[PDB]
């Protein structure tokens, strides 16, 4: 006889299923993994980001990469708004272009 | 009782009043302070005296209510 | 609802079983802030102790003489009491 | 599912250990124990 | 359908449901549904954890975020998106508010794009890093930063694939395959029935380069084994275990 | 409840316009409400659930005619709760077998139930009487031998 | 060899066929019960509203 | 409850599926009973520091004699003990 | 959002009574296993008799004991106290 | 963890190393450990 | 680094995942002092011809 | 960052730990230029010679 378990990524959490009654390579909770259909390993945590130090104290509630505009070079910028304000960023500084 | 604070709701007459805001007043605020809008949330510092909440709508006919609180 | 802060402040029947549902959460709130400020030190490990887990709930009295005189060993180090051999040795040098 | 002291001394604590030591406990089981430990000491007095 | 259903309808529908975004990680191929975490307040719109789904291999899988408002994909800074030897003319090896910087971090793109979050903490930040997650403490208001704790978990091993599930048997070893370097927190119990989600009985810690296995000594009928990651300077992997057993009795 | 199981986001409940004067709600906790004609009043009871297969001739492993000691169920349940499992069975094949008993399965204690039975076709029925319960059967495996023929 | 009875709530109620040609994780009559595709449980019940 | 178990170890988790919130009441008064009854005596416990709950968890076992750390120091005195007081007396008397 | 996670240390004003009910017995069996885990071994920790850590409020301070002029007479062996034998048997020998 | 001492010389101390020699950690298993302890010693001392 | 394992045969290969970038200095002095360990009189090493280095490692074994 | 082109010519702390990042690339080509042109010579294999590897470190005197 054999008894092997390979494979541990090819299928990921199974809940809400009998777990005596699964495949030895499933799992009845998981947090922070990632498969490839061979293998698991630890998800990338997470970290701050600022492309100027006047971002750091701002809460955005939307984004989006504007990859040119007419005044601006060949550098993608970000369109990023706020409760009140909508800002834009281009790693140099700040601006708020909100309409007036 | 102590420290417990009742929330109170005051539903205007009309279905609706546009620009309306409401601005509580209860004598000596020392023993509780409320404001806002139709939702109270009156707050209770002692465990003994009575009290007087009455309405001060802002806009509409000055004519507001009373309410005695009982601490005991 | 009592306005303390401290232990053995509130009846536990004060409930009643009759008072409204919406002071569960002054009483939860109450319960908590009771136990933080009752130990504010706890932030190490659970540190369990149980009074020694055997007796010294009632033994350990101190109220005019104390008493369960330490066991410790020799003192070689941090020079304490006076150990028999070194004063043996310096009453019979001189 | 029955419980039992360590020492086995009486009848009434033999006959639940009995039900006990084998899983296949139940009322038409339980209730032919004593005719298994009857056939028991028989066997046992016959030569002992 | 019947895999994390009645898992992924509690969690969303106990604070905020309306708070539920989605994000096409083509990145790595996953596809995650954001929302509120268990425990938050009905007002917040901070999603706080994430069930990932590979549309590669089928598979399922959650993670934590840092209170992310919103998400998107962007080019990361100056100072990420490349630099060069003459442009540190400012800067110093005393760390000027910037420590972590890599020579070569992996990428994920052939640009190097970042994802980036809009997070409640005001600021952004970065979802997939390296080891590290940012939790929130509302006690004293102050944002902490602790490493990214990962746990697997299978209850109910009854090896009715190999023998019965009712007889004991006899937990000794688990021979893993691992790759990279890292160090594993192994933790294993079990119990005596099939519906109870067992407790525990040991833990043991797996370092590559070192251990071949992990000792264990079990012999409830039913196993499970849970996997721990709490080190930041490990980026180990499991491919697969091999489990010595052997077999008691029953009742 | 404090938090009663959920099947929608929105938390959306299956509401029925019932004959008994009032609402009802037809997927909740354990409870059946039964009415009564002869007092003309509604009755409260709890939700009865029933199991039933006839006919167990084990064909796929031995003969049909042979008699088989029954002897043992070992399911695999998951969750709490207390079955109420009956068991019995025929000498013949195509009359429904009378029973021969029953047993509760509490789980959390038992780890099976322990029936005596020789007939060759074998019947089962769960039942689940219980209030406080919310247990679940994934399978089980019966222990039996063979006897004989004629 | 080998008996085993797996999934349960693969297939629920089979009548109107001989019972004694069915598979083990079949059954000839059931009420109040659910089954998802390798279990079996108590129906929710019923309850007023107002 | 279910029985009359109550003991000073109590048991968190519910069934969870139905749990008759009226009830809470009954657990926030057996919480309270339970913590009134293992600290009967007790107002305001401060002054630990938390650093002697260290000290003891590592220095148990109080039977007779045990392994203590305190007022270590050159101890000369110690009203009612010996130290250079019972030598002194053999010196002078002679 | 939810902040029905804590443990060894607890917030009072976290719950935000204006809240969902699920938080409740969540909150209690936070308590419990709170309670349970910073000490699971409680019979009747008395150790106190009417508040006595105000008066013996010493347990931080180990150098400078109490040390009451009573002569505790209770000692069983300890490498102070002497006995008079090595005067006799010093005498005998010389 | 069950832990026992180095010198084995009393009865609890040699019902916890049965009981871990014996991993399962039951009441239906421990609480008759001084039922097998006895039926050893009944068994030695018997022609001992 | 990990330990005071500083010693005149060094370990080039890194986790490479994080290094830390402005550890770059600790690296560059530590070569530096291993090599004027290694070295510590040396000006300009020539003349050598790069031929009696063969002749000195086919003919090795100097021990009387 | 010293002008020297060869070895014994800098404080392996002159960086300070505090200098600026951008010296960096001066530093390593400082290095290797240096260990080119003490070794100008060396493009044969490694002719590992090690001097003697026992004794000759020291022994190796020649004086009068």
């Amino acid at each position: 006889a054999l008894y092997p378990i390979k494979s541990l990524g090819a299928v990921g959490v199974i809940a809400d299923q009998a777990p005596t009654d699964l495949a030895p390579n499933a799992f009845t909770n998981a947090i922070n993994a990632r498969f490839v259909e061979q293998r698991v390993f630890k998800t990338g945590g997470n970290a701050p980001l600022s492309y100027v130090d006047e971002d750091k104290d701002l809460t955005p509630l939307s984004f989006v990469s504007m990859p040119f505009d007419y005044y601006s070079a060949g550098n993608s910028f970000l369109v990023v708004g706020t409760n009140k304000k909508l800002y834009k960023l281009t790693d140099e500084s700040l601006t708020d272009i909100s309409r007036k | 009782s102590r420290g417990s604070q009742y929330i109170l709701t005051a539903t205007l007459s009309p279905a609706n009043a546009p620009n309306q805001n409401i601005t509580w007043t209860s004598s000596n605020p020392n023993i509780a302070t409320v404001s806002g809008t139709s939702t109270q949330g009156t707050i209770n510092a002692l465990l003994a005296g009575f009290t007087e909440i009455t309405a001060t709508t802002e806009e509409g006919n000055r004519v507001a209510v009373c309410t005695v609180r009982v601490d005991l | 609802e009592t306005n303390a802060v401290v232990i053995t402040d509130l009846n536990p029947l004060y409930p009643r079983d009759r008072d409204y549902i919406y002071e569960g959460a002054a009483q939860i709130r109450l319960i908590k802030q009771t136990l933080q400020n009752t130990f504010p030190n706890v932030t190490e490990p659970v540190d369990i102790d149980s009074d020694t887990f055997k007796i010294m709930s009632e033994k350990l009295k101190f109220t005019g003489d104390a008493m369960d005189v330490g066991g410790l060993m020799i003192k070689n180090v941090t020079p304490g009491t006076g150990d028999k051999d070194v004063v043996t040795k310096g009453q019979m040098e001189a | 599912m029955p419980d039992v002291q360590y020492p086995i001394n009486t009848y009434g604590w033999l006959k639940k250990a009995v039900a006990l030591w084998a899983d296949r406990d139940d009322d038409e089981f339980v209730n032919q124990i004593p005719n298994f430990i009857n056939f028991a000491e028989k066997e046992i007095y016959r030569n002992l | 359908s019947n895999r994390v259903k009645n898992m992924l309808i509690n969690e969303v529908c106990l604070v905020n449901p309306l708070a539920t975004r989605v994000h096409l990680h083509q990145d790595k191929k996953e596809v995650w549904v954001l929302y509120v975490g268990p425990g938050e307040p009905k007002e917040s719109f901070a999603c706080t954890k994430a069930a990932v789904w590979n549309y590669e291999f089928d598979t399922w899988s959650f993670r934590t975020i840092p209170y992310a408002q919103c998400i998107g994909l962007v080019d990361p800074p100056v100072l990420e998106r490349g630099p060069i030897w003459s442009d540190f003319q400012e800067i110093t090896w005393d760390d000027p508010s910037i420590k972590e910087l890599v020579w070569r971090k992996d990428a994920t793109n052939f640009r190097q794009r970042v994802t980036i979050v809009g997070s409640f903490l005001k600021g952004f930040y970065q979802v997939d890093v390296g080891a590290l997650d940012y939790f929130y403490d509302r006690l004293n208001d102050v944002v902490i930063e602790k490493p990214l704790e990962m746990r697997l978990e299978r209850t109910g091993i009854d090896f009715d694939n190999v023998t019965n599930e009712w007889n004991q048997k006899h937990i000794n070893r688990f021979r893993p395959q691992t790759t990279g370097s890292g160090t594993y927190i192994f933790e294993a119990g079990g119990s005596q029935f099939s519906n109870e989600y067992g407790h525990p009985h040991t833990s043991k810690t797996y370092t590559i380069g070192v251990d071949r296995h992990v000792s264990v000594r079990l012999n409830h009928p039913y196993l499970f084994y849970n996997v721990i990651d709490n080190d930041v300077n490990s980026n180990a992997a499991i491919n697969g275990l091999t489990i010595e057993f052997a077999v008691g009795g029953r009742r």
